[PDB]
């Protein structure tokens, strides 16, 4: 076998106190980013200048239509959502990073109201999931850092 | 200029005047002549930057259409569309998605920027959010013009959340909608929800374990019911109050492991996540259905709280999700390959009162939903993207998507990609004429490729052909070529309709001209996804 538990932090160590910086800090990401990085124990600093900061870049969502049946109508949508980010780390080099996600969903022309609450619900969901895929880009950022 | 010929619509030209009168804002007029119609389309885009957010504006303009006034006799063709979004201060959360058209028919006829032949439906949206870091308040209206219709006019959803409410973190979601029908003779409500929840988040190095409960608290006022309840055997009621417990377990581990026997310094991860969910039966037969459509349950939709999308269809629930993931990292902890697969099992029936849906087993409990993802960044160039959901109530495979791309620049790729779900999936979640129409009855089974490659220094050749392996014909396919500075020449058919007595598929047939590989892959239906 050769398994063990996890016994180090999922946050590298010199990341578990953190700036977060944003140019929508209420948005739908920043709020999941946040409560990601809250979650695994980091203590968050407003905008200690030895600190890292996490800044949260550009983003994009569409939606494209990735199947249709046989008279050309959309059968399945799918949603990407891609996440700019960069870590500063102060008298060291600035490190990019980024998240993509996809989700799909079937169209319905009866109950489009209810496949419009699909999607919103489909969009939340996403910001989580490019959340924690941004928090398992810190440690390899420890290791270039150490690399660099 | 800009010219075209197509199947649909014959010889095209365009004439685009460009208008600049404010350093922020400006605009494109231009005459869309055509051939088989008498008249100049005249289509008009502005572009505005404002302290408000960005936007775009289109009007497209036919004053009298010869096709439509011989194919629609004894009865003018226009677009309207709106897009905008921002946030003013870093507070108001502002935005517009919004599209309007003469008939249901535009969307065959003209090819536009902003809607497609491939669409169902034009949305017709309108918000304003207010948000902070404690709290937000959003109002919006959520209409939808049907081409083959429930709208909310006007919805408020609020949230406030605090945290460290001694060892808990809290949060209450409260709405108001009222729902609007098109027909004089469908029901209306006013519906308001509040949801106050509860959670215990204890976490370490190794795992963690969250419980978490809520109060569904939902009130309805109905009215029009006259229609509804003189034909139904189950009456709707003026008034319904509905209340329900719900509550969750969710438990996480992480183990690790040496990959030296892969490669020097890898890393190997594994992840089990086993989540219990619990909500008590409540009959909501008596609730008009206006937002809640059943939902698509992927490896992450293992772990939802709920069944459908919306508010007026909450199943109980009483059933533990499983699923485990692992992980592979390199040397430099980038991650290299991961896999996750997960069920869940049901002690009782997830029952709604409203229990509406058809199967192919009479069974309603035990292991029944099933899925899993695959990712694998093979190297820096080459990815492969898999997922696969199955569902014993369906005997088979419920859905299924794959694909595998190259990359070496944004001008040289190859995608392959897969797209399944199954006859028996299509008659359980989508309208009950679709089990029965050839065009939709037998399921979905798409193969795509796509494919760029500069074919001289100047010169960007481009291409996709997408193929129904149950229809045994293509879907779509499309052809671009480009010579930079620069010009651009394009080819596409699709589907583009179907003959009702006929049984069988429309195709457009176009060829364009224009005076880059990234805008000819977005230009056909089913356009280019980068998976990487």
């Amino acid at each position: 076998c050769g398994w063990h538990l996890r016994d180090t932090t999922q946050v590298p160590s010199t990341m578990k106190v953190m700036i977060l910086d944003s140019g929508d800090p209420n948005g739908p990401l920043s709020r999941a980013v946040r409560n990601q990085l809250r979650l695994n124990g980091v203590e968050l600093l407003d905008k200690r200048k030895d600190v890292p900061s996490l800044r949260l870049g550009k983003v994009s969502i569409a939606k494209d239509t990735a199947s249709v049946f046989r008279n050309g109508q959309t059968a399945e949508y799918q949603m990407i959502m891609t996440v700019n980010a960069t870590v500063l780390i102060p008298g060291r080099d600035i490190y990019p990073i980024s998240a993509k996600v996809f989700r799909s969903f079937f169209d319905n022309p009866q109950m489009a109201l209810a496949k419009d609450n699909e999607q919103d619900m489909i969009v939340k969901e996403m910001y989580d999931r490019a959340a924690e895929q941004l928090i398992r880009k810190l440690p390899s950022i420890r290791a270039a850092d150490i690399r660099s | 200029p800009n010219a075209k010929y197509t199947t649909t619509n014959y010889f095209e030209f365009y004439l685009p005047y460009y208008w600049n009168i404010a350093p922020n804002m400006d605009a494109t007029i231009t005459p869309h002549y055509m051939h088989r119609r008498g008249n100049i389309m005249w289509e008009n885009e502005f572009r505005y930057l404002s302290q408000a957010g960005a936007g775009l504006m289109e009007l497209d303009y036919l004053p009298s259409d010869k096709v439509y006034e011989d194919e629609h006799p004894n009865d003018r063709r226009w677009l309207f569309y709106w897009n905008h979004s921002g946030v003013m201060d870093q507070v108001w959360r502002f935005n517009v998605d919004y599209t309007k058209v003469s008939d249901p028919s535009y969307f065959n006829d003209f090819d536009n920027k902003y809607g497609s032949s491939t669409d169902g439906y034009a949305t017709q949206k309108f918000s304003v959010g207010y948000a902070v870091q404690n709290f937000n308040a959003t109002v919006s209206t959520k209409q939808f013009q049907v081409f083959s219709s429930y709208s909310a006019e006007p919805q408020l959803d609020v949230n406030y959340y605090q945290n460290d409410v001694g060892p808990f973190d809290t949060r209450i979601y409260g709405q108001a909608v009222h729902f609007v029908n098109t027909r004089d003779d469908m029901p209306e409500a006013t519906r308001v929800h509040l949801e106050p929840t509860i959670n215990l988040p204890l976490s370490n190095n190794w795992g963690s374990i969250n419980t978490e409960a809520k109060l569904l608290a939902t009130h309805y006022q109905q009215t029009n019911l006259d229609w509804y309840n003189s034909r139904n055997t189950t009456k709707l009621d003026e008034s319904v109050n509905r209340v329900m417990p719900q509550f969750k377990v969710d438990g996480k581990m992480v183990f690790e492991r040496d990959m030296e026997m892969l490669a020097p310094g890898y890393t190997q991860t594994l992840e089990p996540r086993a989540q219990y969910l619990y909500v008590p039966y409540r009959d909501q037969s008596d609730i008009y259905n206006y937002d809640s459509s059943l939902l698509q349950s992927d490896y992450s939709g293992l772990f939802r709280d709920r069944t459908y999308g919306g508010l007026d269809r909450i199943a109980s629930a009483n059933q533990v999700t499983t699923g485990v993931t692992s992980r592979i990292y390199d040397d430099a902890a980038v991650e290299r390959f991961n896999i996750s697969v997960g069920q869940i099992y049901y002690f009782t029936e997830s029952r709604t009162g409203d229990d509406n849906i058809t199967w192919e087993n009479d069974d309603k409990t035990g292991s029944l939903v099933w899925a899993g993802d695959t990712y694998w960044r093979i190297s820096e160039r080459w990815g492969l993207r898999g997922g696969i959901q199955y569902d014993t109530r369906l005997d088979n495979v419920a859905t299924s998507n794959s694909s595998i791309e190259y990359r070496r620049d944004e001008d040289r790729l190859v995608q392959l990609n897969y797209r399944y779900a199954s006859p028996e999936y299509i008659q359980a979640t989508l309208p009950k004429y679709y089990s029965t129409a050839e065009q939709y009855k037998n399921g979905i089974s798409q193969v795509g490729a796509v494919a760029s490659w500069p074919i001289a220094d100047r010169w960007s050749i481009v291409g996709a052909y997408y193929y129904d392996t149950n229809a045994n014909k293509q879907a779509d396919s499309m052809l671009g070529v480009q010579y930079s500075s620069a010009i651009r020449v394009g080819y596409e058919r699709k589907l583009n309709g179907w003959d009702n007595d006929k049984q069988h598929a429309v195709y457009d047939n176009a060829i364009g001209f224009n005076i880059g590989t990234q805008e000819m892959l977005r230009s056909n239906i089913l356009p280019y996804q980068n998976t990487l």
